[PDB]
């Protein structure tokens, strides 16, 4: 009864129903079984969680929960009252029950309370009823669990939801201790790893946390999340989680890129990984996803290979991308020789830049316009920079026969990137 | 009051 | 009759029909008259301009063209075939005419051929038929004009479309002479100014260009275009274009931000201008915009916030007063950090309050009822808030006793060019 | 090319 698939749990523009349907379809195509609805900026999920869905919102949610069941995908509805709830006030608890009930009648069986990313104290009223913050959440969570009649799947996301976030440490936290103790055994606990965006999930970390949580956790995986960085996209393979974790977890739900179509790899390689141990090779799964993705788009598999390597993983570039970085660094470090070697590498380098240009022009000429659009700004960015980098390599080579400086004359605005934000960044060390 |  | 409005002419995700419709509402309400359809990455507009609209697309366009007529906005359909067209080939020409006619019957009466951003020479089969590149675009443009019966509005965007793009200069450019003289006296020419994003469009430059092309040009204004940088948005007032340019031009069409909702200022202030103080016009625009932001209705965002937002994402060549101010203050504090006579800390305190206001602005914007607007600006406002809060803390690090992948790969290469921060 |  193991849970694997997607959480829509990011900040930003949420997906539309047509995307969420195309999503379910893909999940079943690849044998995943679960979807957690938790978009941070759908205002009635978090910002105004007390509020009931309007008439047209109701029709939409129902149509969607339909399609979930129609595709045997388990639909889990999340709610994030963490910000401003009064735990001790019962009218508050009533409002929360009335809200969850309203969703119950859409066809919704699975539920989740999330208490991620909120102030660690409570109001004067609560300090009386509850001995700690931890108590308060648990008390309200259980109350709901039972009110729902102990439903099929029911998730809880704690405030200390990863290693960094446990105070003062992971295995000595009052908060996580009391959760382990008091949260009812049929309620599952969500965990993101040792960090918010975990590079690696050691089995030892899971073991250490399972002992305090007194159960196996479902991972909220932020591996492919790109909401915290405007320039960042992650088309790399699912990686840094041993296949040997599967028996030791209740699930993994991936929180992926905001841009729906960018998540092909992110979801595929998670499928492959789950289906391998229901080892696994990141390099190899990547090969599999890129080939099968290439169908959906003129554009070559090599162009995709390049693209994935340019936007790979939060802590890693792809082979072809890391290569270009080293090469540019050497070329700039050893520029002052302007002797036999340097130029051939520059010629070779200006070539690899060409491949980025070509990758862009073919992607723009492609037939799948939805996919283009999700990525357009991301790939135009790399094209722009690569062309300036090609240009700068050219200029460095031309130093022996010219004393003109790199930018000549008056510049168009894209000579100087980033606007105000970029200006404040350059002032940090 | 967000992810960090 | 003078043309003023918006051109949807940028690279990236084009606006959807429902947004364009809303554009028509806004142009009329603000007493503007024109919309030039030219989205570079709409499929059938440019890359595969040869392909005819399906039945479903057909339904969608004429519905949109009807709406245009419904709101007394002149609809101009543009087409960008310059990429791989062969000029001499009749099959190509029929394909052009046939594409055009298909849109006529959708209810269209105004057209544009755009040749911006294409290679200067032709295929061998074109090299003999026409003496120069110019002669060759002119020919096909004229022919298309007459083919549809010399319609009321017809626009042509030249390859040398700005001061910098002309060889070896504007006033003495072969390509421009041929346009001026051989292009039919009743067709209009598009022009972006001295440069592609013109900081100013001075009067003298318009005289210099009108002489050589023999007519007053329509400005394609890129002042508010933001397609060329992920991190950039322009919510500042229409600026750098004297009201004295009006007598000397057939029109101004602004090419504005990719994110639809962000263009309220960009369009409102162009209107204001058309009827001039950049700061007075910003205030009028921000003031009217505030009303579009509500709290959502519940059964269980301020003007100073907008002023702050605009100052932070202002114009391509200029930050807004508050933005510059915080950037000055942050510079002085980082310079004078050695102190830790008295003053610095009194000023560190005021600065963390400014940062506070950025965080505040984001929070309130996050609770607003108009999610369309939020979503359009989200990643832009998120970014600024993250960086500010980090700048806030870092300022504190200096007071106290105590992302190498930021921007990913692109960020990393960018930090290796010397030209980074060549504008601070 | 592009506007460049
Ligand atoms: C914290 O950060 C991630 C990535 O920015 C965001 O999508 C997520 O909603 C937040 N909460 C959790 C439990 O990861
Ligand atoms: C040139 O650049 C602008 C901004 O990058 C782009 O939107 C526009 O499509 C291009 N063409 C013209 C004539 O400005």
């Amino acid at each position: 009864h193991f849970l694997c698939g997607v959480v829509e749990g990011f900040y930003g523009r949420p997906w539309v129903m047509e995307q969420r349907k195309e999503l379910f379809r893909r999940l079943q195509k690849w044998e995943l079984n679960t979807y957690l609805y938790a978009p941070k900026d759908d205002y009635k999920h978090r910002m105004f969680w007390r509020e009931m869905y309007s008439v047209e919102e109701a029709e939409q949610l129902m149509t969607l929960i339909s399609a979930a069941r129609e595709y045997e995908i388990e639909f889990i509805y999340a709610i994030s009252p963490g910000l401003d709830i009064t735990f001790s006030n019962p009218k508050e608890v009533s409002t929360l029950k009335r809200k969850l009930d309203q969703v119950s009648q859409f066809g919704c069986r699975s539920f989740a309370l999330l208490f991620d990313n909120i102030d660690h104290n409570m109001c004067a009223a609560d300090k009386e009823v509850f001995s700690s913050f931890a108590h308060a959440q648990v008390s309200i969570t259980n109350e709901i669990y039972q009110y729902l009649g102990e439903p099929e799947t029911f998730l809880f996301c704690p405030t200390e939801y990863c290693g960094t976030f446990c105070y003062p440490n992971v295995s000595q936290s009052p908060y996580l201790r009391t959760v382990g103790e008091k949260l009812l055994p049929g309620i599952e606990v969500l965990w993101t790893g040792p960090k918010v965006v975990s590079k690696e999930i050691p089995v030892e970390s899971i073991e250490e946390v399972s002992k305090i949580i007194k159960r196996a956790p479902v991972i909220w995986d932020n591996i492919h999340a790109n909401d915290y960085d405007q320039k960042r996209l992650f088309l790399g393979p699912y990686k840094g989680r041993s296949t040997e974790l599967i028996p030791r977890l209740k699930g993994v739900l991936t929180n992926p890129n905001c841009e729906f179509e960018a998540n092909y790899v992110a979801i595929h390689t998670l499928a492959t990984w789950y289906k391998s141990n229901m080892l696994y090779s990141p390099q190899m799964a990547l090969k599999l996803a890129l080939t099968e993705w290439l169908q959906e788009f003129s554009v070559t598999l090599e162009d995709l290979q390049l693209l994935a390597d340019l936007f790979y993983l939060p802590y890693e570039h792809g082979p072809k991308g890391a290569q270009m970085l080293r090469e540019f660094q050497w070329l700039r470090a050893n520029s002052s020789v302007v002797i036999e070697e340097w130029r051939s590498r520059a010629a070779k380098f200006e070539e690899m830049c060409g491949l980025v240009m070509g990758m862009f022009t073919r992607l723009s000429n492609c037939a799948n316009r939805t996919i283009l659009y999700d990525m357009y700004s991301y790939v135009w960015d790399i094209k722009s920079i690569m062309s300036m980098v090609k240009s700068f390599v050219q200029w460095l080579g031309c130093r022996s026969h010219s004393s003109a400086q790199f930018l000549i004359g008056d510049q168009e605005p894209w000579a100087f990137r980033g606007g105000l934000a970029g200006e404040f960044q350059r002032l940090l060390p | 009051p967000y992810s960090s």
